[PDB]
């Protein structure tokens, strides 16, 4: 869900220090554009990158798509009430909001994650959270976001020897170093 | 101390005397017989003790009629008695029906005389298991039987010494389908797993079982074919 | 010891007595290496080998 | 038709004893209704007989891995499963032909996926083998351990393709001398891998003694060695390689570093075949340890030109940067001391009070700056 | 011994079921570190009436397993070679008669 | 005391691991049996084994 959204990132360095290419903002950025539901990858690169000839329309089917997504959210959140089951509410806005999450970038974060987090039956419901967070902080070079959530993993996320997204701690860790001044924290992890 | 004699059964398992009769089988000499799709194989292992013995006068590999091979693994004084037995009975069946004995009626009877030393109370159980095999009626057939009175049916078997070892090996060697040479050379190749140094056209003796009868191969064929197969 | 009959088959229950192992007899290349090793010492008359006797 | 299954062998045996690849090639091509005309039981054998008897003429890169292909392609175009194991197996030891990076591995998960339920437990091991092989061309030591021991424990069931077991052997003698641990065992097991290659498996059998011998200098026993290189069966399939490892048995029976260099250098093409030249150079650096240990001790008797360069038995003048890269990586604690004449050797370790009292202090002020919370908390 | 005024309450001890077993080997391997796509009733499954004293030993032969590979990370995989690191015999025939 | 005590002063039973013959089997797992906890106990640890008992 995440392989050419960090690759988005990894235009956003690509073409932020350079110019030798002025039309890769246009190739592989409008490819990413088309896919992922990617709306705020230019419409935040909309006032950096190039007049943008007339990218209205072809984007305005795409969050045309994005309204029919969320006018079904808006549908399944009062849906899922009427099955019969607990918390299916949560759940069937929890998937397409961490979807919003994909799509875009604090908005379907700060309206789905303050929601999924109110019950807690697994770590992973934190963590996937935490991971959605983790994505952004990295698009994005947070502080706020992405130790706060890293306390929160260093809150409850200890339990369950999972190991997997538990070593995803110290390879985030060690990222986030690497991303400052490290010497030694990510060697170490 | 108890089991003692024949005539009871223990407080909860089984029959002790029989027990060591099979006990005193697993300590014989080791054997090995397997069933092709065409023919029987039958092999034994005849080590004289010392080199002053001949080979020519005790013969482990024995036909009781001429299509019905039968080997053993135990002790040939009581191995040449129910042989007698299996002889003269054979021969009365082959009196009453002019018609040569199937070889499961021979099992039947054979297990009914070993059955009949098992019954009270002053006689000792034979220490003999038998390999009992023929080629009647086209598909050819292997019989074990055993000092208990039972009696099995088997592609491919052992007794003797390392009779788990060389089943083992048989189980991952042998198959069902093969041609008899092919069962010779699997044969010679389980009891060379099993068997002391020295194997020569006369430690061993092999006779086969093909649909055209009973045959006993000779020294001289044996010694063909061990030439070092494999 | 090879003799479990004075020993009571609750010591082999997993949590006391656990590891099975079972030594083999001879078996080949260790006649190699026990061959070679018991000659560490005996000086050995120049050709006289022991494959032949592996 | 039956008649002509003959002449299949007949005509490929020419087309690979005396013709090429492109007609033995057009062959397999031409055979491919012809499989389809007669019965599939035999047509493994013509399979085995066709692309093994093809593949073993000559390397010609643009046929070889492209008939693996059409192998592939008719194998899932008739879909059966008992004839492409082999294509499988033959496709991934020509991956390890050219010692394939990632293809190998991606081939060898998906035969992993279609054996450990099937009959043949050997024809698992028949690929892991060939893992084992390639993960230590990669040095993957601990999955080469692993693939190692399913080896063995697949081996206790049957009796294998006729010399595997020696395969096994020789690359169980791999395994041990990877780790450069025990190497008496790993000669032990490329000795019975080399009575298992015993006149039916020469190109292994060349290296077999390439490998016991190279494991007997690695030993330290040059005796035998010589003693066994005067062996009847080293005198049967002697040669070349042979030779080099007896100059080189030699050169390290009377430790002559120079002998050593000169014999390793003139037969280049038959050192490459041991991939590890660093046994040898470090007898190299292991006997240079030691003569440099007689030759920092002689200096303080009559030293001579520079009493740091060329002590060393006159080489050339710059046989060096190995003492002095053993100054800088190693150390025996000899500080470099161009000019006294002795290279003195000294230390004082034990200084360990003052260290100790070192890491006093740190945790001492550990202990009043957590007490300072208490001194400035319970006053205002 | 065994008068009812003598001892009071008799508790017999079963072997237990696929959820007990279940229960243990989660008792036991909880300090285990498990992978990931590891489940644990199929493992309950491939015990045939296991007493408790082998449950623990299932998870000391995983322990052991993660010990020769010099890692520290158990898969399913290896309890589906520990569950087969157990097994003994009490093979022999020509003893069946019964 | 034990037997005199513990490893009886002066007795290494002179038989040296390296005159074991091949015992990859015996050596490799007395090894993790016993020689092996002394010194990693860490990994025992780690993946909270409880070591074997004997």
């Amino acid at each position: 869900p995440k392989n050419p959204d960090l690759r988005i990132a990894q235009l956003r360095f690509l073409l932020s220090l350079p110019e030798h290419r002025g039309d890769a903002a246009v190739r592989d950025e409008l490819m990413a554009a088309v896919r992922d539901n990617n709306m705020a990858p230019y419409y935040e690169a909309l006032c950096k990158s190039l007049d943008w000839q007339i990218d209205v329309d072809l984007l305005n089917k795409m969050k045309k798509a994005n309204e029919d997504e969320l006018k079904r959210l808006d549908e399944e959140l009062e849906d899922a009430e009427k099955n019969l089951g607990e918390s299916e509410i949560r759940d069937a806005m929890m998937a397409k909001a961490e979807y919003l999450c994909r799509i875009g970038d604090k908005e379907g974060a700060l309206t789905a994650f303050r929601k999924t987090y109110d019950k807690t039956v697994a770590l992973g419901h934190r963590l996937d959270i935490v991971f959605y967070l983790l994505r952004i902080g990295l698009f994005y070079m947070d502080n706020d976001l992405i130790t706060r959530n890293t306390e929160k993993a260093k809150s409850l996320i200890e339990e369950g020897g999972d190991w997997d997204r538990r070593n995803r701690l110290k390879v985030y860790q060690g990222l986030y170093c690497v991303a400052i001044r490290d010497f030694k924290q990510a060697a170490e992890l | 101390g108890y089991s003692f004699s024949l005539t009871t059964f223990s407080p909860s398992g089984k029959l002790v005397q029989i027990e060591y009769a099979l006990a005193a089988v697993a300590g014989g000499a080791p054997s090995v017989g397997i069933k092709a799709a065409n023919g029987v194989v039958l092999a034994t292992e005849k080590k004289q003790k010392s080199i002053l013995y001949d080979e020519r006068s005790v013969h482990k590999v024995e036909p009781i009629t001429k299509h019905i091979g039968l080997v053993y693994s135990g002790m040939g004084p009581d191995y040449r008695v129910l042989v007698h037995r299996a002889r003269k009975l054979a021969q009365q069946y082959y009196l009453v029906y002019q018609e040569p004995i199937p070889t499961a009626q021979l099992v039947q009877r054979v297990a009914s005389v070993m059955q009949e030393y098992t019954q009270s109370g002053g006689v000792r159980p034979f220490g003999v298991s038998l390999l009992i095999c023929g080629w009647n009626e086209g598909r050819p057939y292997l019989f074990q039987s055993d000092p208990s009175g039972a009696y099995f049916a088997w592609k491919a078997t052992a007794m003797g010494k390392n009779y788990v070892n060389g089943k083992t090996f048989l189980e991952k060697r042998y198959n069902e389908d093969l041609e008899l040479e092919d069962a010779i050379h699997t044969a010679i190749l389980t009891l060379k797993e099993s068997f002391e140094g020295q194997m020569t056209e006369d430690n061993i003796e092999v006779g086969i079982c093909n649909e055209a009868g009973f045959r006993r191969l000779t020294p001289t064929e044996v010694k063909d074919y061990l030439a070092a197969i494999a | 010891t090879n003799r479990a009959d004075t020993l009571d088959p609750a010591l082999l229950r997993p949590g006391r007595l656990d590891r099975k192992i079972e030594f083999p007899l001879p078996d080949r290349r260790q006649k190699r290496l026990i061959f070679s090793t018991i000659t560490s010492k005996m000086n050995l008359s120049e050709e006289v080998d022991l494959e032949d006797y592996v | 038709v039956q008649v002509k299954e003959q002449s299949i062998l007949e005509l490929g045996s020419l087309l690979a004893k005396t013709g090429q690849a492109a007609e033995l090639g057009g062959l397999l091509k031409y055979v491919r209704p012809f499989l389809n005309s007669i019965s599939k039981a035999k047509a493994a054998r013509l399979v085995r007989s066709l692309l093994d008897l093809f593949l073993d003429m000559e390397a010609a890169t643009g046929q070889e891995v492209e008939l693996c292909l059409e192998c592939i392609e008719w194998a899932k175009s008739e879909k059966r499963t008992f004839l492409r194991q082999a294509l499988e197996a033959r496709l991934v030891s020509l991956y390890f032909d050219t010692k394939r990076y990632q293809e190998a591995l991606h081939l060898g998960s998906q035969l992993l996926r279609e054996l450990k339920k099937m009959d043949d437990k050997a024809l698992l091991v028949e690929v892991q083998l060939l893992e084992s092989k390639t993960y230590h061309a990669l040095s993957n030591l601990p999955k080469a351990r692993a693939a190692l021991t399913s080896a063995r424990t697949t081996a206790n069931a049957i009796y294998c393709p006729p010399k595997l077991q020696a395969t096994l052997d020789m690359q169980s003698g791999i395994i041990h001398a990877a780790e450069e641990k025990d190497w008496k065992t790993a000669y032990s097991y490329f000795y019975e891998a080399f009575e298992g290659y015993d006149s039916i498996d020469s190109p292994k059998a060349i290296t077999s003694l390439k490998y016991m011998l190279l494991c007997k200098i690695m030993l330290n026993t040059p005796e035998d060695v010589q003693a066994l290189v005067s062996g009847k069966l080293a005198l049967r399939y002697a040669g070349r390689q042979t030779e080099a490892l007896k100059c080189v048995a030699q050169a390290s029976k009377n430790r002559s570093l120079a002998d050593f260099e000169k014999a390793l250098t003139d037969y280049r093409a038959e050192l490459r075949d041991d991939p590890i030249i660093s046994t040898h150079l470090a007898k190299l650096y292991d006997n240079l340890l030691e003569q440099n240990l007689i030759r920092v001790i002689e200096p303080f008797s009559r030293v001579q030109i520079e009493h740091i360069s060329s002590l060393i038995k006159l080489s050339k003048a710059d046989v060096e940067r190995k003492l002095s890269q053993m100054i800088l990586d190693k150390k025996f604690h000899g500080i470099l001391d161009q000019g006294e004449g002795v290279l003195i050797i000294f230390d004082e370790p034990p200084v360990d009070k003052t260290y100790e009292a070192a890491l006093e202090t740190i945790q001492n002020m550990s202990k009043v700056v957590d007490s300072l919370y208490n001194k400035a908390k319970k006053l205002t | 011994l065994l008068r009812p005024g003598r001892i009071d309450r008799k508790i017999e001890f079963p072997p237990p079921n696929e959820e007990a077993r279940l229960d243990i080997l989660k008792i036991h391997s909880r300090k285990m570190n498990l992978t990931r796509g590891i489940n644990l009733r199929k493992i309950a499954e491939l015990m045939p009436g296991a007493s408790g004293a082998e449950v623990k030993g299932v998870c000391t032969e995983a322990g052991m397993y993660a010990l020769r590979e010099r890692r520290v990370h158990v898969t399913q995989e290896d309890f589906e070679m520990a569950v087969a690191k157990v097994m003994q015999k009490d093979s022999e025939k020509n003893m069946s008669i019964k | 005391d034990s037997s005199i005590m513990m490893l009886t002063s002066d007795q290494k039973p002179d038989v040296m691991y390296a005159d074991i013959g091949g015992m990859d089997i015996q050596k490799q797992e007395v090894r993790e049996a016993v020689e092996l906890p002394l010194t990693h106990f860490e990994l025992y640890k780690q993946i909270g084994i409880d070591p074997p008992r004997g």
